[PDB]
């Protein structure tokens, strides 16, 4: 009579490493690394991103004739190849930071913050057009922006002023404007010495006309340099100018949402919820580690640029 | 290993236990067959439970946006926040993978340890009444069925009541 | 006769987690987790903090009347505010920089206060009496910064202004000034004359040029006009020179110091209290005998590392089996 | 658990033994009593100690003002600062909890390991002047006395000097 | 020790041993000598070097120049910079010291388990034929020769073929 | 008769520390501890670093007389400059975003020094000669950065400045002008005959317009006045225009390179050898192969990590005891 011990055998072959030991069969295993994903850019929290095609967000935001572009969303995507942005050349001001703070809203509403119909009696808000700026194939520019111009040999001092009354932070953006030479100065401005200003409780600056012949971008010599705030609700801001202001129109009404960021990819958009998203794709997955990919936004396994995560749970596996 | 057991003394597994994790192999006079030992079979499968749990409940990360954009002009800021990324990944890239390498022979450790600790726990009933033919397995210097088997699976295997015949058998 | 062989048990209902079963109670343990502090602002390494108390930094390392200026502590270890330090720029405008200077002033030894261009021998071409406002009151009257002064024209002629400081100290002197933007062109006359203005600083190292940015502005504390305020460090050979025909709010007092490696600026209502620690929390201090800490991640000094646990308790005994 | 003594083939732990991590129960011609094994408890004392101590005084601590102010404009570096804290909580956090969870359990096992050691080594003094009676316990073939009982505790345990006695009761 | 071996029963080591890690001395008719365990010996070193590769080449790291440089008014990106450095210092500086602690109380563990390993497999096939002396050694009931000592170290040991002679020295001596 | 079992041991004295003990005597041991280095500053990935000796990147890459402008390598993996290099800008002023430049400059795979504006071709109206000054001498006579020209007048008079160049390299063109600001009028007229003058300088990409600061500002090497020096990338294709009515430091040489990701730039006594290494310090090179070292945290490559760590000795013997 005979009483043997022993344990457990079967067909498994999955390998795991070991301090002492590599390759070594065991009756059972888990994965560690997360190495798969939907191949898809899904919501975060159950909201969409705001996808904006072959536009940027200059583009998007400055009314870009090829952009005509919801109240929220939860991070940004843009593709390599969103060409449509600053129209008219010249320089963005703060404008990595500008993508930032516009990366996630949870409240966002274009408004009329000047209406063109009655805010600018004493100047020509019909001419500030630009081959720089097509749409439909004739002269545009901007929607979000008027480039007012002088009426009648005359660009009388504007001063005008708006009071936030949305109950949160105001985006206004504005622009200035630089002719090449001094003849376009006077044929747009009339005046010659002009500046502009703008400030409210937090923000205050000049700016003054650059006058020169620069390299042709867009087939302008010309140029154009893009500025922007957030005006706090229940402030002023005040616009004071002589010439070369490109006013407000539209400005927007927004509350701003922390720490997300923007994606810049291919892949297309999709009707799914993910807790991590990655520029290849969404990652759903309760593992600790991750190999897919290190630019990642949510709450994200951490990458690793291992290949193999295999957690031993069973013992070596010794059919004979 | 560092229990002697699994593919120590007792140099193989056995597929015809599928019953469980560690059992025993018996024969008598009314049959032989596989039989898993369940208790600590199930209390292993508790516990290699938990530690799989603990590696993977314990991450939980904070919500982050990883990409950053910066102009021709903030090069430095960008090499400072790639410095960022390319450290958090050689730690984590590191510290996973020796996580898994020690954790995988700290696990094959212990189930080598529930293997000698059944082994030893029988040897240690019989003293005298059986003998140690090797791989893991005890020769009954006695008659022993079911009742009997049953009892050392038991821990409450009765020693005086075999002492005597057992005695002989040892030519 | 017997003897048997055996381990201890215990009254203790100590429990640790270890990775292959929670809850399990042990004979002995001890906690590897700093979760207690002392509820005080303490000295760090034997150095107390700055407590700005009503104020915050631009308002103390500006004149505003509102704020003591002391006087006594030539050093600190880092600086406190309330959540409720408003008293700052009292005339309104952009203070340039401001992070980089409350940065640089967290931690200092030495620190002295001087009248860098002494009131009643500095300025004997131009009025400075009539450098007051509402915006900055004092006692109830108009008032201004203490280290500061705003320069107007004497009689109806503001000339140009020549001024220079060669830094004698062994030490930086940090040199704060400021640039009045008055709201009209009428203002601009009744200010400073000139109407077209410059005003030009420039050390070794340092040179700026300033224009006066005349519009009416929103009222903030009820004026419509504007200030700006600048400063920086001169070497301690160096020599800083202003030069003005309007528009230039000049240093009346400067500051020597020597700069440390860099600590930090709590906002905190939490007591300053005469207790030292090498680990300060803006909700307390605590002590560093143990790796880990989850009071706040926000610290100052040779800390434990912040850790979101709740508990971290390591078994020194055995598991308790009293049965 | 990994090594069968504690909770294992000696079942329970002795509220009456107050004065050490392992010890003896002993029950002679003279009376009974538990009193800790002196050499063993204060070896492991010795080395748990240095464990604690090791996982407290390894961690080398920089000095660091954690804080930042950052600007309405310069929120992208606030947030890169912010993926600074929160990468180091992560991995701190995770390290601590991971540390605690493998270090316990390897305590335990120093412990079940000790009280084996001990039950090993009274059974290579004694041999066959006793018999195994289970449970971590041993039943004397001889008379032994407390001078006797002393002399296994310490490890000098004198065979051949009750060798014989102790063979007759067999 | 965890064992029990190393420092254990086993008081101390062989300098006489030279070839080896764990073995055997042995004392017969024939003489004396000490004779290491080869295979064991073998799988220990394979085993440890491995353990040393793997602390060694998991270590894979991004090309990386550490330093930066922040002007006079760039003090607070200087500062987060130096967390940094400081925070992977902290992190690098704790993480080797307690390997190297932990991982060296797991490799005399380690040694300590082979010998343990070594001493139950000869005592195992033994059995009945030897004594257990103490200090790590056996004592045989019969006369064990240089092939008899052979066969033990090398497991092929022949108990049935020495239990007559065994059994009768051992109960003289019982 | 007997068979013992027993383990090595040798007249080994190496220590370890365990968990439980330390210094445990051991048989056999390894140390995951690099700290050694070999004192060099050696190429790295087979490419030499750019030693600047005296001078710094400023000197270097404005052209300082005192420089070497002539057989730069045609590239580089790392860019040394001794504690001491002095030689940069020799006449006074602000060197606009200089950590970016060198950041930017610090790993090259390809760099060619060409003249954008020839000398002797491109400023037929303007002196290109007299623009020398006492505080950047060279042959023991007044001189001036080797790759800028600072015109001036020809004869008494200075007609509007109007030159562009397309860059056809192959590559990035990195250019670098200055901006001179005289101390007084009378130098402003005896300079550039205009009192009031403007500089435009703009790309596609860049486009800025300077206005002369006319002051006395501290004296540095003999210099009232000042020069601010600027620098743009002119990505291939594109076109940079000058435009000045005086006050201009026109570009001369300028720099058709292609950057390489990343690198540095160590500050060293240190020399240079014919050694390659995968990763550098500031006090030596290291090598690669343990995980860890002591020796600088400062480091450019692929390095082991730095810790502060004295020793990580690894047990592999087992505790050695002879007796
Ligand atoms: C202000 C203006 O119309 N400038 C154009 C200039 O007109 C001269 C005028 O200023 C002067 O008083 O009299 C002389 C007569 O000798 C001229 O008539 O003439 C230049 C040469 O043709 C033009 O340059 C061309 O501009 C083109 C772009 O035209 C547009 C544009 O599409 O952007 C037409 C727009 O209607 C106009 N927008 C507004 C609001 O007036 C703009 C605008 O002038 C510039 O964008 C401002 O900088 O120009 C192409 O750029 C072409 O390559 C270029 O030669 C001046 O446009
Ligand atoms: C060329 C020269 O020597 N200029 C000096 C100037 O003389 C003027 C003269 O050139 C002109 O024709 O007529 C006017 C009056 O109508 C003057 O007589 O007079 C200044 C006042 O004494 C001098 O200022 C001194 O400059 C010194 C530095 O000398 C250098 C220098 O090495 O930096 C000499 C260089 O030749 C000159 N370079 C050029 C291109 O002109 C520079 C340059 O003027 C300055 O760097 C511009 O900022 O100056 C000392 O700095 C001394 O302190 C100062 O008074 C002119 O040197
Ligand atoms: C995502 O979750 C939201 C609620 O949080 C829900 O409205 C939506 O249906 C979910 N999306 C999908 C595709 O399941
Ligand atoms: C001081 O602070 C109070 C409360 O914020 C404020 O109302 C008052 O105007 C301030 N005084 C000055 C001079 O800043
Ligand atoms: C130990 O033995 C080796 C081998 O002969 C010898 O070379 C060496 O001198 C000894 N070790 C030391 C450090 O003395
Ligand atoms: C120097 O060695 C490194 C790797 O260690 C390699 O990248 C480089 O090519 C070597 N030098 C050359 C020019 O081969
Ligand atoms: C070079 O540096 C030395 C100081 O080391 C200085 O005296 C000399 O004037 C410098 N030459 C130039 C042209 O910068």
């Amino acid at each position: 009579d005979t009483l043997c011990i022993g344990y457990h055998a079967n067909n498994s072959t999955d390998t795991v490493d070991t301090v002492l030991e590599k390759n070594v069969t065991v009756t059972h295993s888990v994965n560690l690394l997360e190495d798969k994903h939907n191949g898809k850019l899904c919501k975060l929290r159950g909201v969409a991103p705001l996808h904006l095609g072959k536009c940027n967000i200059a583009g998007w935001i400055l009314g870009n004739p090829e952009c005509e572009s919801a109240s929220s969303w939860s991070y940004i995507v843009e593709t390599p190849s969103s060409d449509n942005g600053t129209c008219y050349p010249g320089d963005f001001i703060d404008y990595e930071e500008l993508r930032e703070q516009l990366s996630s809203v949870s409240s966002f509403e274009r408004f009329e913050i000047f209406p063109k119909t009655s805010s600018w009696p004493n100047h020509d808000s019909n001419k500030g057009v630009t081959a720089a700026c097509p749409h439909a194939g004739a002269k545009s520019f901007y929607k979000n922006l008027i480039w007012l111009v002088k009426k009648g040999n005359s660009y009388p001092k504007l001063s005008k002023s708006y009071i936030n009354d949305k109950g949160k932070e105001v985006l206004v953006l504005w622009g200035i404007h630089h002719p090449s030479t001094s003849a376009d100065q006077q044929s747009l401005y009339q005046n010659a010495d002009t500046y502009v200003f703008v400030c409210s409780s937090r923000y205050s600056k000049k700016f003054k006309p650059e006058i020169a012949i620069c390299p042709k971008v867009r087939d302008q010599e010309g140029r154009m340099n893009y500025y922007w705030t957030l005006v706090e609700p229940g402030d002023k801001i005040t616009f004071e100018a002589t010439g070369n202001l490109v006013v407000p129109r539209y400005a927007f009404a927004m509350e701003r949402n922390a720490g997300s960021g923007i994606i810049i990819s291919d892949t297309p958009v999709h009707d799914c919820n993910t807790t991590c998203q990655t520029p290849k794709g969404a990652i759903n997955t309760s593992l600790p580690f991750q190999n897919i990919h290190p630019i990642t936004i949510g709450k994200c396994p951490k990458y690793v640029k291992s290949t193999k995560l295999r957690l031993a749970t069973g013992l070596r596996n010794i059919p004979s | 290993g560092l229990f002697g057991a699994i593919a120590g003394f007792i140099e193989g597994g056995w597929t015809g236990m599928v019953d469980g994790w560690y059992g025993y192999h018996h024969q008598n006079e009314q049959g032989s067959g596989y039989a898993a030992d369940l208790k600590s079979t199930q209390n292993a499968i508790d516990e290699i439970t938990n530690k799989v749990n603990s590696v993977i409940e314990k991450m939980n990360t904070q919500f982050t946006a990883v990409g950053k954009e910066f102009n021709h002009l903030e090069k430095r800021i960008e090499n400072l926040n790639k410095k960022v990324d390319d450290g958090f990944l050689d730690i984590w890239t590191y510290n996973a993978e020796l996580l898994v390498l020690l954790e995988n022979e700290r696990t094959l450790d212990y189930h080598d340890s529930n293997v000698k600790n059944l082994y030893e726990k029988v040897r240690s009933q019989l003293k005298n009444n059986a003998k140690e033919i090797g791989n893991g397995c005890f020769e009954f210097y006695h008659k022993c069925d079911n009742t009997c088997m049953e009892s050392v699976k038991n821990g409450t295997y009765d020693y005086p009541k075999y002492s005597e015949e057992a005695k002989l058998n040892r030519e």
